[PDB]
């Protein structure tokens, strides 16, 4: 779609400018359509394809998607894995990818998730940094932060909001929903009365939205209608419900919610939808018909979105899950996303994958001995790395007392005690968390309070000297939240120069015999390269490609390894 | 004063002007055809750009409308028409007086 | 008659009728068999168009439905059965037309449709707040898309609402887990609809088709232009009168839509 018309298109971020969070939050209450929020460049493919999806993948279809989209609520485009998983794997810039999506799609709110604690990041960070890391972010195009905390603990979730207020951007504070509401017997604590009970807090710390994070697909269709319902009547706040579809009853729950009057919902594409991802929205909109409200839309739009990413997935076969049909035991045992399949391409390896029937009781176990707590990461981690322990080590619910005195508890536990990941809800079982840290004293406080503010003017002047000349603030709060993989994303680039650019085929699999690839490097500066031929290794391992590249014969030498 | 130029041709005269332009240190944009998508030219500019993605052989540096669009969107200041395809025609070099862009001729 | 004598001596007990065509008169001879061997006989009507919309056909209309029903309990049959072949059959529209038909019929009523636009368990979510009898699922892994809905979902889908659904999820979970192995050994015959597709609400080829008119398609030169095979598709329909597209009248719809483009 034309650079130009999409500059004519006013939706939610024009609104957002026009009267403010606090007015945007209104306005959204205001509508009668429920509003939709996308996840296809964000959490779809963080579900189904290990979060491998390339900016360059995401940039082709930006400007057809800024059109679809057009009255959609928000486009969830970063956070989660993505920044880790840019730098690391794809050896690209998240930045880069939100700034130029930025510049392609105009119209619509931008969203990514916060995590309360750290943001993004992979450890506890003092409270500046996450301070610097929202700044940053909302400098570059995010308006919308959905901020959950991975055991619901609204303390951890007072600065990230901080942060968003400052920059006036629209705060979104995450309940994440566990248990069984429908059930009186799963659960003495997570009972409609709690969530109304927390959903009321948050209200009052001044989050804009409130959102509803079923990061396991867990809330049965009545539940989401029940939840729903007590929801809009005991808060003001528009909702923004987000489930997964690894039930197969998503949709479902979808059209319960809207029947209860949910505000806005998360959903992906057709070809990027199902199983462990979100509901297809194009399923959702005809799904409608006949009923009060409608999903606004352009479904004609979101078949051709649907078809575009139908055939780019298949660039990235390699990451697929093995999740291929819908799984109900997920009632049991409440593993999160891809957990489920995760733990099991990890107790085969080592050797009880003819007992993961077992261990997913022992998941079962381990969260109810661990008195009943809300897994999302890393708190899924730690529950799944005691299943497997235990397993392993043929222990039961008593005898990880007796024993414990000699038992090397894995540091995700022993962390997960000491206070690290925060406050679970019904606090630590005294002789569990004694076991466990031999000694050890825990945390008192949300494990921030306790760190120096970094100094992000010595970081500057080490990543100075380090590279070029030029460090920009995205540059050290990235070095800050990545040291280690940060550091390698700049060996990569100034080894192999900037790699994103290049198309994912290219990416993964380099060129054939005879091919001609072309990348765009700046406008109107373009490579095109031809691949003519390899040669025979040589006395030390060296082969010789034979290229053409912009009307030059060129050599390169290569180690081959053989 | 010219910061920009773009030379609405091809080939030896496209290249005999970019190396005029590089020594008067004005920045060059060159245009080509589906067909000349290997023309030594097309490497010789600063920027490159394909005229008519569109359109045909040799009436492609034959099209006003489109040059001018090109010549707009990179911040274009004169064209020069090198000779035989634009470089006497009236009309082309009138909608680039009205675009801001100076005509290199008479 | 031969082959309803011989199944039902074999072992077979419900003989689902349907016609490629809805022609009520064409359904006589395989009834008359099964009523003789005395065992079960559902009259099935196979759905198109949309109920729901009025200016998807003058024909297909929700009056026509109900005139068929009870042609069909005319006839004898014990059971009606709604075969929505396409996947068609939207969950508001599956409402009114349950709803209808048993106020109509005093036959019991057997639905099944096809989980290809992502929507058939609220499709029977629905069939089944208006009233439906039974219900064709199956078991987890061997379903969705272009399958039937997961029993087991469905199980869970109705925790919260009046109606039941009669079955044991701790034994079809383990069935499940069998066919999942299973499934595993017939990796070369899979399709590649692998995930939900609302185009089926323009075009209506039934289950399988689809995929296997893209081989098709793609074997002649129009492989780069299924755009048009599909969009032919739907006109063929509709220059043949707007037809019901089972086997083999869907068959008929493929061809004519390959050959015109
Ligand atoms: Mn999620
Ligand atoms: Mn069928």
């Amino acid at each position: 779609v034309s650079s130009s018309k999409i500059a004519s298109f006013s939706g939610t971020k024009q609104l957002l400018d026009e009267v403010g969070p606090k007015g945007v939050a209104e306005w959204v209450k205001k509508q009668d359509d429920v509003l939709l929020t996308d996840t296809t460049f964000r959490d779809a493919h963080q579900s189904l394809l290990a979060t491998r999806v390339r900016t360059k993948d995401m940039i082709n279809i930006a400007s057809k998607t800024a059109d679809v989209f057009k009255d959609g609520f928000s486009l969830e485009m970063w956070g989660g894995a993505t920044f880790d998983v840019a730098y690391n794997f794809l050896k690209e810039n998240p930045w880069e990818r939100l700034e130029r999506l930025r510049k392609a799609i105009p119209n619509v709110l931008f969203q990514m998730l916060l995590r309360a604690s750290n943001a993004v990041g992979y450890k506890n960070y003092p409270d500046n940094v996450i301070h610097k890391f929202v700044q940053e972010s909302a400098k570059a195009g995010i308006d919308v932060f959905r901020i959950f905390d991975s055991l619901n603990w609204v303390d951890q979730m007072k600065v990230a909001n901080e942060a968003v207020q400052e920059a006036g951007k629209i705060s979104e504070g995450t309940i994440c929903y566990t248990g069984d509401i429908l059930n009186p017997e799963r659960s003495n604590i997570y009972t409609l009365e709690y969530y109304v009970k927390l959903a009321k807090e948050l209200e009052r710390e001044g989050f804009h939205i409130l959102a509803i994070k079923d990061m396991a697909g867990l809330l049965k269709p009545k539940a989401a209608y029940e939840l729903i319902g007590e929801l809009k009547s005991a808060v003001d706040l528009p909702i923004h419900l987000h489930t997964h579809d690894t039930s197969g009853n998503g949709l479902l729950t979808y059209k319960q919610a809207i029947d209860a009057g949910v505000d806005i919902i998360d959903t992906a594409v057709a070809s990027m939808s199902g199983l462990t991802s979100q509901p297809s929205a194009n399923s959702l909109y005809y799904a409608l018909n006949g009923f009060p409200r409608h999903l606004r839309t352009d479904i004609e739009g979101m078949e051709s979105l649907s078809h575009y990413w139908s055939t780019v997935r298949t660039y990235y076969s390699d990451f697929e899950s093995d999740i291929k049909s819908p799984n109900t035991e997920i009632y049991q045992h409440e593993m999160p996303g891809g957990q489920y399949s995760n733990l099991s391409q990890q107790a085969k390896s080592l050797g009880l994958g003819e007992r993961f029937d077992e261990v997913k009781d022992m998941y079962r176990r381990v969260n109810f001995l661990f008195g009943d707590i809300v897994k999302v990461t890393p708190s899924s981690k730690v529950v799944g790395d005691m299943a497997l322990y235990m397993v392993q080590n043929d222990l039961d619910e008593q005898s990880v007392i007796t024993d414990g005195y000699k038992l090397d508890f894995p540091e995700s536990v022993v962390s997960f005690f000491k206070g690290e990941i925060g406050q679970p809800v019904n606090g630590f079982n005294k002789d569990l968390q004694a076991v466990i840290l031999k000694g050890q004293e825990a945390l008192t406080a949300r494990p921030g309070e306790y760190l120096e503010p970094v100094d992000f003017e010595k970081v500057r002047e080490l990543l100075e000297e380090e590279q070029q000349g030029p460090v920009t603030e995205q540059d050290i709060i990235s070095y800050v939240l990545y040291p280690k993989v940060y550091e390698q994303y700049i060996q990569t680039r100034n080894q192999y120069g900037n790699l994103s650019l290049l198309d994912t085929p290219t990416f993964f699999f380099g060129m054939r015999n005879g091919e001609t690839v072309e990348i765009e490097i700046d406008k109107g500066k373009r490579l095109i390269i031809k691949l003519e031929t390899i040669s025979e290794p040589d006395e030390n391992g060296n082969r010789t490609i034979y290229y053409a590249m912009n009307g030059q014969a060129r050599r390169i030498y290569i180690k081959d390894e053989n | 004063q010219i910061k920009k130029l773009l030379v609405a041709n091809r080939g030896e005269i496209a290249i005999r002007i970019f190396r005029a332009a590089a020594e008067l240190d004005i920045s060059t944009v060159a245009i080509y055809s589906n067909e000349d998508k290997s023309s030594l030219h097309r490497y010789k500019a600063d920027e490159s750009y394909l005229v008519g993605s569109d359109l045909g052989p040799a009436e492609s540096y034959l099209n006003i409308e489109r040059i001018i669009d090109v010549a707009k969107q990179a911040n274009v200041d004169a064209i020069h028409p090198g000779y035989g395809f634009l470089s006497e025609n009236e009309q082309f070099a009138r909608r680039c007086a009205e675009e801001g862009i100076k005509f290199i001729g008479p």
